[PDB]
């Protein structure tokens, strides 16, 4: 296995070693070289993939490549030519990510004496050539523009020697295009809304000012590891190749490019004094950094140990605070709006495993950003909260739910509704959940005993306590003592007959029986409780048949279980997956004014959103089985497809619903209150508003992909001209992600 | 093209467990490993509900079905349970990151299990309780108390 | 420091 072997060769030079960086890439170059006789194929492959999934380490990787071209011209050559089909290839099919690090590649390889620097100036000429087609989107010229910029921390100075000229009217162009940018996305993509102490910079203005900075120092730069310099002899006296001319892919309706983004940032060189001078938002040092640090995450996610190693061991030309380096780009993934690289919970276990190999400085950086998170709260998005009430409380559940909490005590004095004892409150609802009532009561102080959760018992309503003067008391006891008593379907109906009040099909007060006294016997648990519903789930079909019927069970089950939200979660999930209740009935009951009160909770969005999720899936589920009875056809069941097809209408139907229910109620409720502002003429910016309109938000954010199929409908009916701005905005916001 | 190295995801790897009472050869019960969604889940506390388990597992996708692992005898929890998810890829990102942290503040510990049957959830060794629970010295507060041989 | 529940026996579409 020398095909094994060259593979681990490959990937382990440029890691931690007792000889120098200089040394192993000069050592491997030998190797490789005798090797070309019969694995030029094998090399070649494997140099392809690490130019695409370890630009972490890109510059050992053109180094290693420079040094190949000098003892084998030809070699360079099939290598350039094999980097522009794969660059073209990840371009056709949308990678346009993948696409970045190839195109830094190629640039840095002209450092290496590879490319003639001419070719990648007329490269990068026909890159910002596209910020001039006309009627094709934004998103699509950032990328061209971008490329290129994030491009120049390695190639820039060897550019501008060789071509001064032709680089000044680049750069005149690109500027003149970021001139006149739109901007409309940027509040829908902050983390802070706050530019004090820290702005959240649009991703394109900061690569500018960066670039703009490295320029102005000639073109040097205090962070790049460049081994290809102690190569100087060698390289100088290997031919260099041309690039062919490159015409970019032309935009078509499958063409699918990055969002924006908007650069996270909560540190500076003073939160770290006593440590090495960290580079300012500004330079290129933090960029390169940051972006190296992403891309190590990206290559080892799946590995938490590995990972959290990585990024330790992170080398750099100079010496950087790199343990603030790696806390800031992890909550820079976390709280990336809409969405973050990877699953939420990996951050909260990579953090652990960083505080372990680094247990006597980054335990302390961690609680630093801790409290700095929590001191700009203020002005925080509400899904990046919700991010950092989730993480904060998952972390302190793996150390002992050990924390300072009298550090937060100005939260007690404001009022309840602000970010920051909201914040708190829903932490220790949080931490209760995995933990018990008791124990969280225990590791707060007194002072804090107010924003404790309550403790998440059932109420009953025909319980001791209350008269017998109650509408279907009697009643209620008699299922009580059935249901002890192991009774049918049938049992529980004719012991229904006995209660007051198409053609007429809908009894609140059975109902409200029913779901209060099988609910109260099986209160035990989640499985005893989710036994209960399908033991008697004929009953919940027939009562809950009529839409105020399935509206009716959620009002009940709630002044049952109001304590305990948890359960409520989990109920309104079976309810669904059982078809005792619709996602248009709980969308319906999210927005009711028996839940006015609770509004503002996580739990509420909890469940909206898991009960989008479940509509969501249900119709890809749906338009699965169509596609393969399909290719079935392909190769009685024409028949079937029919069946199917109306299936995945309806099922669209449903779907498309559900999110034109959740908009009209979200641009109601907004409406009423900005009526009712200019009329009194009072603030906009309640705590109430802050929450409301950036949960309308996140609607848009998680769900961007299946939101944009109803953009007709969208512009059309509900998101239009005649709207307030403040509600208009959000849609125009969602419009930008991909305008 | 891709490296090894990377596509390296040892977290998801089976464990050196089988289940002795699998009515079947070892090549099928691997074979319904590499496609379950389902966890055994070891190490819990005694006083660790089900509850607890929901909102843990929950971070890493669905659950279906949450069956609490109970004394034969007694039918109280004795330490472990299995998680079954709708998806396999939100029990993989269980094993990757839920795996070896902490419930009730002690580390869990998660593997593969080829299906839920009926009798499974019940303790197999010889006093009610898991095996595990039988022969250990230790004091342990969360699993009773010493050992179920040095107790009586 | 709390009390267990018991299980039953007989405990265990869109
Ligand atoms: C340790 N266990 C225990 N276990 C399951 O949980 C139930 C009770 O386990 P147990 O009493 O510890 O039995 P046993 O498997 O003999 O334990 P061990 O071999 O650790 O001594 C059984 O269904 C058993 O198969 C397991 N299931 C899987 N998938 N993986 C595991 O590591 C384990």
């Amino acid at each position: 296995e020398t095909e094994d072997h060259l593979e681990s060769l490959i990937c382990k030079v440029g890691e931690k070693s007792a000889c120098s960086l200089e040394s192993n890439l000069e050592g491997l170059a030998g190797v490789l070289e005798a090797d070309l006789p019969n694995y030029k194929s094998k090399i070649l492959r494997l140099l392809c993939t690490v130019a695409r999934l370890l630009p972490e380490k890109l510059t050992i990787y053109t180094t290693l490549v420079g040094l190949l071209n000098a003892r084998n011209y030809n070699f360079g050559g099939e290598f350039v030519e094999a980097m522009i089909r794969q660059l073209k290839e990840s371009l056709k099919a949308n990678n346009y990510n993948e696409a970045v690090y190839l195109v830094r590649f190629l640039s840095d390889l002209v450092n290496c004496h590879v490319i003639a620097a001419p070719s990648m100036v007329a490269m990068f000429e026909n890159f910002v050539s596209v910020t001039q087609e006309e009627d094709v989107p934004q998103v699509r010229r950032d990328w061209y523009v971008y490329a290129f910029l994030s491009s120049l921390p390695w190639v820039g100075k060897e550019l501008y020697e060789k071509k001064d000229a032709e680089m000044d009217r680049i750069f005149a162009n690109t500027e003149s295009y970021l001139k006149r940018r739109q901007k409309t996305h940027v509040p829908m993509l902050q983390v802070w809304t706050a530019d004090k102490p820290h702005p959240q910079e649009e991703y394109l203005d900061c690569l500018w000012a960066q670039i703009q900075k490295l320029k102005k120092d000639r073109w040097q730069e205090r962070h790049i590891l460049r081994p290809y310099l102690a190569f100087d002899s060698i390289l100088c006296e290997a031919l260099q190749h041309n690039l062919p001319p490159f015409t970019p892919p032309p935009h078509t309706e499958d063409s699918v490019y990055p969002m924006p983004r908007v650069i996270f940032r909560m540190f500076d060189y003073t939160d770290d004094p006593e440590g090495p001078v960290m580079p300012g938002s500004h330079s290129v040092e933090r960029f390169v950094i940051e972006e190296n640090l992403h891309c190590i995450i990206k290559s080892h996610w799946k590995e938490r140990k590995t990972c959290a190693a990585q990024l330790v061991s992170y080398p750099g030309k100079n010496k950087i605070p790199l343990n603030y380096h790696i806390v800031e780009v992890i909550f820079a993934e976390l709280f990336q709006l809409p969405a973050p690289p990877h699953i939420d919970v990996m951050y909260t276990t990579l953090l652990i495993e960083l505080c372990k190999l680094q247990p006597g400085s980054l335990p302390q950086v961690l609680a630093q950003a801790t409290e700095m998170l929590y001191m700009r709260l203020d002005t925080m998005n509400t899904t990046c909260v919700d991010r950092f009430i989730n993480w904060f409380s998952h972390h302190l559940s793996n150390f002992q739910f050990r924390w300072s909490w009298e550090d937060w005590s100005d939260c007690l004095s404001q009022d309840p509704e602000s970010p920051k004892p909201k914040f708190v409150r829903e932490v220790l609802e949080k931490c209760m959940r995995l933990s018990y009532h008791q124990r969280i009561l225990d590791i707060v102080p007194p002072t804090f005993s107010a924003l404790c959760p309550a403790n998440p018992t059932c109420i009953y309503k025909y319980g001791d306590e209350s008269s017998n003067s109650l509408p279907g008391h009697s009643v209620a006891l008699c299922l009580a003592v059935a249901f002890k008593s192991k009774a049918t379907n049938d049992e529980i109906f004719s012991i229904l007959k006995d209660v007051p009040n198409e053609g007429f099909s809908f009894n609140p007060l059975k109902i409200e029986v029913f779901v209060q006294t099988l609910l109260h016997l099986a209160a035990k648990s989640f499985s005893h409780s989710f036994s209960a519903l399908a033991k008697f789930h004929e009953v919940f079909k027939t009562l809950a048949e009529s839409d105020e019927g399935k509206l009716h069970v959620l009002r009940v089950m709630f002044e049952v279980w109001r304590n305990h939200p948890q359960m409520i979660a989990v109920l309104v999930d079976k309810m669904i997956r059982t078809q005792i209740v619709d996602c248009a009935a709980v969308a319906n009951w999210i927005f009711s004014s028996e839940l006015s009160r609770d509004f503002t909770r996580l739990f509420v969005w909890e469940i909206l959103h898991s009960t989008i999720r479940k509509m969501n899936k249900h119709v890809l589920k749906i338009q699965k089985e169509l596609e393969e009875a399909k290719e079935k056809l392909a190769r009685v069941l024409e028949e079937q497809i029919e069946r199917l097809q109306e299936k995945v209408e309806s099922a669209q139907s449903e779907q498309k619903n559900l999110f034109l229910v959740i908009f009209q109620r979200f641009i109601m409720i907004l409406t009423e209150h900005l009526v009712r502002c200019e009329t009194d003429g009072t603030s906009v910016l309640t705590p109430w508003y802050k929450n409301c309109i950036e949960r309308l938000q996140q609607i848009f954010l998680q769900h961007h992909q299946i939101i944009q199929q109803y953009m007709v409908t969208l512009e059309n009916l509900l998101f239009t001209a005649e709207l307030d701005p403040h509600i208009l905005a959000v849609f125009q916001q969602f419009c930008a992600l991909q305008a | 093209g891709l490296l090894k190295a990377l596509r390296s995801d040892s977290y998801v790897e089976l464990s050196q467990y089988r289940d002795q009472h699998f009515r079947g050869d070892n090549e099928e019960q691997e074979k319904l490993l590499k496609k379950s969604c389902t966890l055994y889940v070891g190490n819990l506390s005694f006083y660790t509900t089900e509850e607890q388990i929901y909102e843990l597992f929950s971070k890493s996708g669905d659950i279906k079905k949450i069956i609490m692992g109970l004394d034969k005898m007694k039918k109280t929890a004795c330490g472990f349970c299995f998680v079954e998810y709708y998806s396999r890829a939100d029990a993989e990102n269980a094993m990757r990151y839920i795996n070896g942290t902490r419930l009730d503040d002690r580390i869990i510990r998660t593997d593969w299990d080829a299906g839920f049957k009926e009798g499974r959830q019940y303790g197999r060794g010889r006093s009610g309780g898991q095996v595990r629970d039988e022969y250990r010295q230790d004091y342990d507060a969360g699993r009773g108390g010493y050992g179920k041989l040095a107790q009586n | 420091k709390r009390t267990q529940i018991v299980y039953s026996d007989d405990v265990y579409g869109f």
